């Protein structure tokens, strides 16, 4: 998938309730490549220090007749990234119903030591975890897709806040 | 949108017309300073999701006993000789506009349960006080027979409520009904329901929910999970001492 | 639940003009002070102006559709020896001239067009601090365009495939001349090889129309792209 | 319900909000006085409609160049030297509540897409300037080695944007989500975006429409069409002279 | 007589004359609703008694590590990313009017320890934070040459303070003289010190508490106890997740 729209894409289907993560990363939006190079991580790979909460928005594109919870969390760091449903419950989270709204935003509120994050993978300045799972299940009636995919989006709030412009890795030149 | 702590969920009844609350002034029967955990154990928490068949009879869980592995709340429920705590309830079902069935949600004070032996009240703390995975009702009564090592656990009987009494009644206790054509949750704020101000949350379950199955589970081809979220609220603990350990199986 | 926290931090370091508030380079002009019989020796070069010889402020400048900024300039000047049997050199003086688009560009190191009656002319010493000047805003549209989707000309019917061809995305929008560059010095015994670094840094910039930035490597003056189309690397859905 | 001149139309983003506008005198570069047909060009013209397939990648189109042979507006800019005009673009895909997809409208000012050749910035006006039935995206890169005859046409990979950018980026310009299960049309309301307060309309497009398919279209047994509806507004052109014939194919 | 939570105490430090104190929203980094445990949490704790005989060359424990067990402390302290304390640190070591022998109490804000070997910065994290039972100085430097399993500990020497400077001044820092010809016990109250308003408890350990023999212990004829009881003060934790385990041994 990577390096197509594929990757865009995390695929959801119709099966039995598991306690298993839809899909993990680190609160690392520089350095996480998941996180690297959308805009927000451009930006912040001109920068050494960023600080601020940040939304994570998600859209479900199946169909109509598609229903499901799901539940969406972060895990400030110094744990184990939470492995199942059962621990990523504990931290901050949201439930989202996808039969209501097909876009759920939940906003990462600034927790940290520091005053400021580096733009790079840090032990001391890590951000915790980001992961979904499945809060009910995925019900759809027959004669419908039975796997869907939901996007998401991330973007910086209006907390945010970067220093110490740097220039990035992400572009170089050769001879 | 209902937010506690850290947790939020995104129809709704407050059982008695009653929000949970602190113990005033004028009620408070311990002296000592109590604890007041906020939002570190005021906060939802999502218990193992059970699976709704259609020959499921029903299940049940007790409060403050479902909660008693739940983080902080756990860990102050167990620190503390004395607890008190109200409830939000958030049962979540959500199926296809081509399925069918209804679930009757009941929350019910001091919700004894029926034994399975001709010994009265011989049900042992063990499996009166089953944990999140709580317990099922059943169809029918089974007498255990079993002298040598009896069960010692509950027989609720779904018709009987559990205990005795017609289960179409059961809705005289506050109650939510998710009837899968109109909606996919049910939301019960539940105050701290006790003939005393605070009481020992380790011997004593406040509060049962009782989920029976009113109109069976249907789809023309079925089953779908039930997700159980609750939240302790207006959380106060009197009487800090070493952890009690319970036992257990 | 959150509590009330009294807020400080600024973004001052962020404004589109500290983003762009730094010296890039975007240009290495080698010339050569030499006997002019040579051959192989450049006595002047030419190099036309523009941010896309180089990448870094090419990629954060490219952020934006539309500018508009004056310019610093600041040109860092380097000599050497080329061999150690044909004795020393004195101190090298450069002439940097700039070449408005049309004006007469240098055919050789001393011809009339260096006397610079009306191009402005920075005549730098070797071993000053670099040379620097300002620039306004000097587009002739009113803010210049980073992309510019349309042609030159437009093919009309009846004309030849040779006529009415340009290339696309180029206009006259970004003509800005040329800096024509030599060693004012007559030649010592030996060869010197010199290298003017040219530093660009956008002031007083207002930018419009934000953009993705380049994700892959960048080739020719265009959006085209041949290799590293891969920039993403490969990592587990459900890994942290 | 949107009416411009005779066209009637029946989940809205103004790009930059900043609705489309005359230019001011204060603006105005040329000096002859300008034609602004207003009503007679100034209306919806329904593009061809595409196929989206469960196989598609995306497609594109130049603005003004996919209206050039709408009616007067296009008699109008090749009678003109210079010409200005916003859009209201009007995409329309709809399809079951049992089908899914999603598809991303951008409106990129000054897009310009990459070739298909080692020769730098070599498409020519005519592959460049398709018109009203646009473009396409391509999943990969595919060089063109084609010496003698070469196609000399645009490559635009779908994940690069067509233009060396990542896909999901693109966000960054006006845009709107048609995500089949919520909506089944984009309304992009587009000011004049340009260096200059009026341009060439001939040589220059001053906006791209690229339509991506954010999710797959699928569907449970699929093609659905799309349909584009673009009405120039605040139309001015100056500078009549013959008209322009520009060189095709 | 100094009560904290249901704990009761019956010569006194002020760390630099400041008291502890909760965060002000104006020094507030994270944003999250703290949590505020107070008395269940901010109450004293006895650790594990140690013995001073004449041999005995120094005593050492960090903050909050020397705490991580206790009670509802530990558990707090482990359950959130965040952390911040003071502390009141009670040492008690009482003896006969024919004892001599004296004790200096010194608290030290970020108390690094040397190692003890030719690899710099190596002491495992279990071994920089041995719990309640803190560790020992020693009376030279021994270099630990095992190269197949090295010990990875520290070998703090006591007249270099542990870290490489003279103990005799030591007293920079707050501190406190038991002299058992006058006193029997030491209270030393720390704010809480750091360079950010609150950090990771598990990571960071604020404080060190070092207790050196100044006057070695002597009786006619012998060993006395030294107990340390430290209440956790103006308790705040943030970031609420699953429980930190580290790894131990
Ligand atoms: C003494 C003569 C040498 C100093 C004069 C240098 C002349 C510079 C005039 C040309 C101005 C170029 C400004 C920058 C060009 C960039 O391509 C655009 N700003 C892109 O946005």
């Amino acid at each position: 998938r990577k390096n197509t729209m594929d990757m865009y894409r995390v695929e959801l289907n119709d099966a039995a309730h598991s306690d298993t993560p839809i899909l993990c990363f680190s609160l690392s939006p520089a350095s996480d490549p998941r996180l690297a190079h959308t805009m927000l991580g451009e930006i912040l790979n001109y920068y050494t220090h960023w600080a601020g909460s940040l939304k994570f928005t998600f859209l479900f594109c199946g169909s109509m007749m598609a229903t499901g919870k799901l539940l969406v969390s972060y895990a400030p760091p110094g744990a184990e990234a939470p492995k199942s449903r059962k621990e990523a419950m504990l931290g901050t989270h949201v439930i989202w119903d996808i039969g209501l709204q097909s876009s759920c935003t939940m906003v990462v509120p600034w927790i940290s030591n520091t005053t400021y994050r580096l733009t790079i993978n840090d032990s001391f300045t890590e951000g915790g975890y980001i992961s979904m799972f499945y809060q009910t299940r995925v019900v759809v009636p027959l004669s419908t897709p039975r796997k869907m995919d939901i996007l998401g989006f991330v973007s910086a709030c209006n907390d945010f806040s970067v220093r110490l412009l740097r220039d990035t890795t992400h572009i170089s030149q050769e001879a | 949108q209902l937010t506690l702590g850290n947790s939020t969920i995104t129809n709704s009844v407050v059982a008695y017309g009653r929000w949970p609350e602190y113990i005033k002034d004028s009620e408070a029967n311990p002296v000592d300073q109590p604890t007041e955990p906020d939002v570190a154990a005021c906060r939802f928490y999502t218990l193992d999701t059970v699976t709704w068949r259609k020959e499921s009879r029903g299940w049940w869980w007790k409060l403050p006993d479902a909660l008693k592995d739940m983080g902080l709340f756990g860990q102050n429920m167990f620190y503390h000789y004395l607890g008190r705590a109200g409830y939000t309830v958030h049962v979540q079902c959500n199926a296809s506009k081509f399925h069918q069935g209804a679930l009757g949600v009941f929350a019910v004070p001091e919700m004894c349960l029926a034994g399975d032996s001709t010994t009265h009240m011989f049900t042992k703390y063990e499996n009166a006080n089953p944990g999140e995975k709580g317990g099922e009702f059943k169809g029918s009564f089974t007498l255990d027979t079993n002298a040598t090592n009896p069960a010692r656990n509950f027989c609720p009987v779904d018709y009987l409520f559990g205990s005795g009494v017609l289960a179409g009644n059961a809705f005289v206790y506050p109650h939510q009904i998710i009837n899968l054509r109109t909606n996919n949750c049910a939301t019960l704020v539940l105050p701290y329901v006790n003939s005393l101000s605070i009481d020992s949350m380790t011997k004593h379950n406040n509060w049962g929910i009782a989920i029976l199955p009113l109109a069976p589970l249907d789809f023309a081809t079925t089953e779908i999970p039930i997700t159980l979220t609750i939240a302790p609220m207006c959380c106060e603990f009197n009487g800090l001492r070493n952890i009690t350990v319970p036992r257990t199986q | 639940q959150t509590r009330h926290v009294i807020q400080k931090r600024t973004r001052s370091e962020s404004t589109v003009e500290s983003f762009f508030a730094r010296g890039a380079c975007v240009a290495i002009i080698e010339v050569d002070n030499d006997a002019p019989t040579k051959r192989a020796s450049k006595l002047f070069s030419v190099w036309k102006i523009t941010y896309k010889d180089t990448v870094q402020l090419r990629r954060k400048l490219e952020f934006f559709t539309y500018s508009r900024f004056d310019m610093e300039l600041t040109f860092v000047v380097t000599s050497n020896y080329t061999d150690a049997n044909n004795g020393h050199a004195l101190n090298q003086v450069y002439q940097i001239m700039f070449i408005p688009p049309g004006a007469p560009i240098p055919g050789k190191w001393n011809d009339y067009t260096w006397q610079t009656s009306s191009n402005p002319s920075v005549f730098y010493t070797y071993g000053a601090p670099p040379a620097r000047i300002s620039v306004p805003y000097v587009g002739i549209a009113n803010a210049y365009s980073h992309f510019y989707d349309g042609f030159a000309k437009v093919p009309l019917a009846g004309q030849a495939s040779t006529e009415g061809d340009s290339l696309y995305g180029a206009a006259s929008l970004n003509d800005f001349g040329s800096l024509a560059v030599r060693v004012v010095n007559d030649h010592n015994p030996t060869k010197l090889t010199s290298k003017i670094r040219v530093y660009m840094k956008p002031k007083h910039v207002r930018v419009w129309c934000p953009r993705p930035p380049r994700a892959v490597p960048y080739y020719g003056p265009g959006v085209d792209y041949k290799d590293g189309l891969a920039p993403l690397p490969e990592k587990g859905l459900t890994t942290y």
